[PDB]
């Protein structure tokens, strides 16, 4: 679909009926719903939704009206309006501003005592806006609000084994959007009890009577089960008033009751909308279950007596072991337990909904203050502006984007990292779950995840299973349930109609696999088909027993997983490792698209938003390293600013380079500038290297990697890293901090680079301890200059200075602020971690000279050597498949079709019959190059410059030993593999300490590389030292090196003075204990024996 | 070669009766003390003839239409889907024990899933009913069933002495409940 | 070339598949419980592996 | 027993005319109506063979 994409021949044999949707639509559509954008309104009104209502409109309608006790005063809100954004994205990121737009709402005040109306526009604050990239710019930084998985409101039934009697017991809980919980259960003694708002358990009949039920009505509705009759006959309460009084006592202990509040307490607690509601999603769920309020649309959001009675009846029927239940007048429904892990129950709070909830809290605070201050002002002159307090709402919005877990720094390590961050599904966070809740259980892969959450992607750290990634084809319901598309199938012929099914909908049908052999019109050729059944059970069924089919084999995978070639040949563990490692590859100075890859790099790169795409068709007018000018055919002129050597949140380079020249004609949507990790508009996370699979002198033992010096000489794996150093000058109790070129008691040479302001000049080389900006402070002055930390160096590439004298919005107390950016080129070196896309990872153990590497018969040295022993035992043989195909891509192929096409090539599309050298190919994850096709292509490779083929049909070549010169006795597998430079460089993992700062809380050495701390000497290390019998070393570690200050300094002086280290003894912490013992009149004495 | 008693085709062995034979003509029970069959006893699901050998002699006694009405009544008692308090009464020589055993077997089989955890209590002067349950439902009789005499209701305690025929009567009536309260009030 | 596939892998499987079919057949007639049917299938496929 | 079986699922077998204890039942209704009025089902066997 991309007008100007590079050609990449594909091995796919299936035809896609549906193209991948906007990958980051989950963010943009949600936010457009929040602000009620015109696009969202048009999209929603076309779906069938009548009179769409936005998030802001929803919360404002919920808020209004605001009225007093007498109902004389009223205040209403309407028409939320957004003005133009205050500053551009670039300016927002330059001046540490927030990308926000003013918000205006019309507030109308009504005074029934006179009937006069007063409408007025009220400024509600600067609402932060979402960029087209799906990010929020707060205080100059880029942030992503991750979607949150939460158990949707509804009614949930479960059965658990009693830990006392081992008995199975049934329970149900009603989970509302807001308000008191309501739980029912059957205990180990077959007594039905109810817990209202998590209080003490009491018989359910008490609540039934509290709702106005009489004994006759209870015995009529119930009585099908003897346990309910037993509970009723064994209840010491009779009458609605009696039950209401008992509930009052068990909810509000001690305080006097009254008939006035007896009914009111329950009515407010569960039935009045201003205190309890099911949020229009709990209402829908509770209607679908229990068969209540069927047919007619959702009209009210609150609970009803019918819901409570139906829940009780359902619980009792489930306990009795029944499977079908029918409420009087309702639709018959199944009786079953509810799986809380099923995406039919778990829903997704999108960014818009989280922001809406925070706005709701702020509006509640505003409602409280308005309710307070209407009484304290003259009703004959009050206006909407005097009543309104906008400090709480703006405070709530400002706090959500600050100290909140869901709003997180954007993962700007590379474009794919940010793209996967936006499509992240986080189960934790406010309201998600806590440390005390499910561990092993909630982290499992559930059958309902298919096509909705990727089963492979998950962060390596403590959040395995708790954080997932949205599938490529999935989308969110208005209720927040994740749908996925399927093709209709009728009479055994696959139909072209596509339906977005939710997990609950999907469980009711039979779905066939994407790779179903079908005729031209879609009729299944096989009499039997592989399908997924209701309970996630895979089965083989008749071709006429299928209702739906997967749109594509990529249905179940996400972007990074979809970017792994030959994924089906790799075990799930290594696939997960490769998917996660793709997310942390550092951009290189030169980008290079994979020689062998998937058909996903281009779309992922374009959707990530780090490539500049022409807004509309036009002719390139002027191209520079900084900006691109396009003269559109419509007459308008566009100018795109390019980011050059900009620092990412993680410290990587975000340089953008144009890929067009003046006078070129560009179609709308065409890529005109590449991002950090793209070549011509597609992912270029790594480099294609010539690899030989063999053990080599033990330098690649235990997953170590051997690199050719070419990768250092030609800057193949070189990267640019930018670090930021910040320093502020403030007020004090003794004066203020001053910045100047003058620093006391320092040499003239250490401040040579400093300019008139005392700031290091741009382009200056700075290393460990060099002064960046000189700052002098009151204790006759004291030096407090900023300096380069230990082991850091680079070139000064930028300075940003903010001052209070220039009306810069620095925080209170700060008078000035300076940021200095230092850039460094890092070559590839021993200890840096390299990895492929198949989970094969290792640190560089040796970088051999060019003439030491094994070299091909034509003299070409291999770039990397990988050990043979790593592959077979890890079931990541896909890395081998790639290695072969990567060769066939580097050297073109030509299938001989003289006497007809060969049998192995009968499936290859004709476009794959031949290709030139340095060609790029695409092999989708579950539909691509087959083993036989690849085997034939290996034998169909073109000759080299000299007219001979080096890699034979087996994929192996004879390699000469660069050191001894003799040919290796056996042929070795040689190919081209795409490898990544991961962000785990040894340059920022080496840490050492002889002496340094100490924690004043315990006097022990600090902990951390940035704190110049020491290594942990754990208790198990103490055990290991004890087993050696090394008493002296253990004592030295425990006493001198950690705790003893006097011994510490004594040993330091002894070492620097060249005398044998003294004997530790009589520890201070032992002297304190001895003196405490003496304080208790205990004559503690040390005996010489 | 052998069917698990929970298998669907083994359902008749528990539910079939002479009035509603689920396509079976004879049901044979083996009494086993280990890896050995001590003896077997057969019941015809239909009109008997007397040549069959059963320790209960039901086939011979019934071989010695009124027999059709006997079968109908026994089936009515056995198959009753009451899931409640069923009181079976019969004069001596009518075979209330056999019908009760078949009824309890049917009830326990049809509701095994609903009562696999709660357990079954047996009360009477002899464990014969528990013997039958164990010989037809060992998975339930061995580990789930419980037996108690009226003097063994209290755990730990095991009484066998019986009181005089007047103190027992007052002590055996709810009229004494008011006394007990008074006692703790005393 | 060196990751060899035994030629007797297509036969073995189909043979055992037949047995699996038989098990399902006996399950359709009610001679097998669901859990016991799964146990029998697991044993058969372990033998096949 | 009724305290020990809230489900009220009972299989009660006996014959009133064969009672020997003084506290024994004289009518099933007098014993059961306190707990399951009318809900308990009575079946009586008629033929002596």
């Amino acid at each position: 679909s991309v007008p100007g994409a590079p050609n990449r021949v594909s091995f796919a044999k299936l035809r896609e009926p549906l193209e991948v949707p906007g990958l980051l639509d989950v963010q943009t559509d949600s936010f457009e719903w929040l602000v009620g954008s015109d696009r969202w309104r048009q999209a929603a009104i076309d779906r069938g939704e009548e009179n769409p209502v936005g998030g802001l409109e929803e919360v404002l309608a919920e808020l209004s009206p605001i009225e007093d006790f007498s109902g004389s005063m009223s205040l209403s809100f309407s028409d939320p309006r957004f003005d133009e954004v205050k500053a551009s994205v670039d300016e927002c990121k330059d001046k540490d501003m927030t990308y926000a737009a003013p918000l205006f709402v019309t507030a109308e005040f009504i005074n029934n005592n006179t009937g006069e109306i007063k409408s007025q526009t009220v400024f509600m604050g600067d609402f932060p806006m979402m960029t087209e990239k799906g990010t929020f710019i707060i205080n100059g930084t880029e942030r992503v609000v991750v979607s949150q998985l939460v158990r949707s409101p509804g009614v949930y039934f479960d059965e658990t084994i009693d830990k006392s009697t081992e008995k199975t017991l049934h329970s149900v809980k009603v989970i509302p959007g807001r308000g008191a919980w309501l739980e029912f259960d059957v205990d180990k003694r077959d007594t039905v009890g109810v817990r209202i708002d998590r209080k003490r358990r009491q018989p359910v009949t008490v609540l039934l009577k509290a709702l106005g039920w009489t004994n006759e009505q209870i015995v009529e509705r119930f009585g099908f089960s003897e346990i309910m009759m037993g509970t009723l006959e064994k209840d010491t309460t009779s009458g609605t008033d009696e039950a209401l009084l008992d509930i009052y006592r068990k909810l509000r202990p001690g305080e006097p009751p009254t008939k006035e509040s007896a009914q009111t307490l329950l009515e407010n607690l569960f039935f009045k909308e201003k205190r309890y509601d099911l949020a229009r999603v709990g209402r829908y769920k509770v209607n679908k279950k229990l068969g209540l309020n069927a047919g007619k649309p959702i009209t009210s959001s609150t609970l009803t007596e019918e819901d409570v009675v139906a829940t009780i009846e359902y619980l009792v029927r489930l306990h009795e072991g029944q499977t079908s239940m029918t409420v009087p007048g309702g639709v018959e429904v199944p009786v079953e337990v509810d799986d809380i892990d099923h995406f039919g129950n778990r829903r997704l709070r999108t960014v818009g909904e989280l922001i809406q909830n925070q706005i709701r809290v702020g509006l509640s605070r505003m409602e409280r203050v308005v309710r307070e201050r209407m009484t304290t002002q003259d009703v004959e002159a009050i206006t909407p502006q005097t009543l309104i307090n906008i400090r709480p709402v703006v405070a709530a919005i400002k706090e959500f984007f600050g100290t909140s877990q869901l709003s997180q720094f954007m993962d700007q390590n590379n474009p794919l990292s940010g793209l996967t961050h936006k499509r992240r599904l986080s189960a934790l966070g406010p309201g998600g779950l806590s440390r005390e809740r499910a561990g092993l259980e909630v982290r499992d892969v559930h059958p309902s995840h298919y096509g909705r959450m990727c089963p492979i992607e998950t962060p390596e750290g403590p959040n395995i299973g708790l954080i997932g990634s949205l599938s490529v084809y999935a989308r969110v319901n208005p209720f927040g349930f994740i749908e996925t598309p399927y093709r209709k199938v009728e009479n055994g012929v696959v139909t072209d109609q596509i339906d977005y099914l939710t997990a609950d909908e999907e469980d009711r049908h039979v779905v066939a696999q994407a790779n179903s052999p079908t005729d031209e019109n879609g009729r299944f050729t096989e009499d039997r088909v592989m399908v997924r059944k209701k309970g996630g059970e895979v089965e083989f069924v008749s071709a006429d027993q299928v209702d739906y089919m997967d749109v594509s084999p990529r249905q179940m995978v996400s972007v990074a997983t979809a970017m792994i070639p030959f994924l089906e040949h790799d075990d799930a563990n290594r696939a997960l490792m490769g998917a996660n490692m793709q997310r942390q590859a550092v951009p290189l100075v030169r980008s290079e698209a994979p020689l062998v890859g998937t058909g996903m790099e281009l779309r992922a790169a374009i959707d990530a938003g780090d490539v500049v795409v022409a807004d509309k068709t036009g002719v390139i007018e002027e191209v520079s390293a900084d900006y691109i000018t396009v003269m559109a055919d419509d007459g308008t002129r566009q100018s795109y600013r390019l980011r050059k050597f900009a620092r990412s949140n993680h410290g990587t380079c975000a340089n953008q380079r144009p890929i067009v020249d003046a006078g070129q004609r560009v179609e709308a949507g065409q890529v005109i500038a590449d991002g950090p990790c793209t070549q011509n508009g597609e992912m270029a996370l790594g480099k294609n290297l010539l690899v030989a699979i063999m053990p080599w002198e033990g330098h690649n033992y235990e997953d170590a990697i051997i690199l050719s010096n070419r990768l250092v000489e030609e800057d193949v794996l070189t990267s640019i890293h930018i670090e930021e150093h910040e320093i502020d000058a403030r007020d004090t109790k003794l004066g203020a901090e001053e910045i100047t070129r003058d620093i006391p008691n320092v040499s003239d040479e250490v401040l040579a680079d400093l300019d008139e302001r005392g700031i290091v000049r741009i382009g200056a080389e700075v290393r460990d301890g060099d002064i960046l900006v000189g700052k002098v402070t009151p204790k006759e002055v004291r030096d407090t200059s900023l300096k380069v930390p230990h082991g850091e160096s680079g070139k000064v590439i930028g300075i940003r200075v903010f001052s209070r004298e220039d009306d810069d919005e620095l925080p209170a107390g700060v008078n000035e602020l300076v940021r200095v950016y230092v850039a460094q080129k890092r070559k590839i070196s021993d200890g840096d971690k390299l990895a492929g896309r198949h989970g094969n990872k290792g640190v560089i153990g040796k970088i051999l000279p060019v003439e030491d590497m094994p070299f091909l018969p034509d003299g070409t040295p291999v770039d990397i050597i990988l050990n043979t022993h790593g592959v077979p035992r890890r079931m990541n043989i896909g890395q081998i498949l790639e290695t072969h195909l990567g060769w066939v891509a580097k050297a073109g192929w030509n299938i001989d079709v003289a006497a007809g096409v060969p049998d192995w090539a009968s499936k290859l599309p004709e476009e794959l019959y031949s290709a030139p050298a340095d060609s790029t190919v695409a092999t989708p994850v579950f539909d691509g190059a087959q083993e036989g096709e690849l085997a034939g292509l290996l034998g169909s490779t073109l000759p080299n410059r000299d007219g001979e083929v080096m890699v034979d049909a087996d994929g192996k070549s004879t390699l000469f030993d660069g050191r001894s010169g003799e040919p290796f006795p056996y042929p070795v597998t040689v190919g081209y593999m795409y490898i990544l430079k991961l962000h785990h460089l040894v340059d920022d993992k080496i840490h050492a300490r002889s002496t340094g700062p100490y924690s004043m809380i315990t006097q022990q050495p600090l902990g951390g590389k940035a704190q110049f701390g020491g290594q942990r000497f754990g208790e198990m290390e103490c055990w290991a030292m004890q087993a050696y019998g090394a008493a002296y070393t253990l004592q030295e570690l425990l006493t001198i090196k950690s705790d003893d200050t006097v011994g510490r300094v004594k040993v330091y002086e002894a070492i620097v003075k060249g005398e044998n280290i003294p004997e530790p003894g009589i520890p201070e912490s032992f002297k304190v204990l001895l003196k405490e013992l003496q304080s208790l009149c205990l004559n503690v004495e040390v005996l010489s024996s | 070669l052998l069917l698990d008693w929970r298998a669907p085709m083994a359902r008749p062995f528990y539910v079939a009766t002479a009035a509603n034979p689920e396509n079976m003509r004879r049901r044979r029970q083996f009494h086993t003390l280990g890896r050995k069959v001590v003896d077997f006893t057969d019941e015809i699901l239909g009109r008997p003839t007397g040549a069959e050998h059963d320790a209960t002699n039901d086939a011979a006694l019934l071989a010695a239409d009124i027999v059709a009405t006997i079968q109908a009544e026994q089936d009515q008692v056995i198959r009753l889907d009451h899931t409640g308090v069923l009181v079976i009464e019969g004069g001596p020589g009518t075979g209330k024990t056999v019908v009760a055993l078949h009824r309890v077997a049917y009830l326990l089989y049809t509701y095994r899933k609903q009562m696999e955890r709660h357990g079954v209590l047996v009360v009477g002067p002899t464990p014969a009913f528990l013997d039958h349950i164990g010989r037809v439902l060992p998975s339930l009789g061995e580990s789930d069933a419980v037996f108690m005499t009226p003097g063994d209701f209290v755990p730990g305690l095991h009484v066998t002495a019986e009181d005089t025929p007047e103190a027992a009567e007052v002590k055996g009536s709810l009229k004494i409940l008011d006394v007990l309260k008074a006692a703790v009030a005393d | 070339a060196d990751v060899l596939v035994p030629p007797q892998k297509q036969e073995i499987l189909e043979r055992h598949e037949a047995e699996a079919d038989a098990i399902e057949r006996k399950y359709q007639r009610g001679a097998l419980n669901h859990t016991e049917r799964n146990e029998s299938l697991v044993k058969i496929w372990q033998d096949a592996t | 027993l009724m305290r020990r079986c809230p489900r009220r699922s009972f299989t009660i077998v006996g014959d009133l005319a064969q009672r020997r204890s003084p506290a024994g039942a004289r009518s099933w209704g007098a014993m059961l109506d306190s707990y399951v009025p009318g809900r308990w089902v009575y079946k009586s066997l008629s033929v002596n063979y």
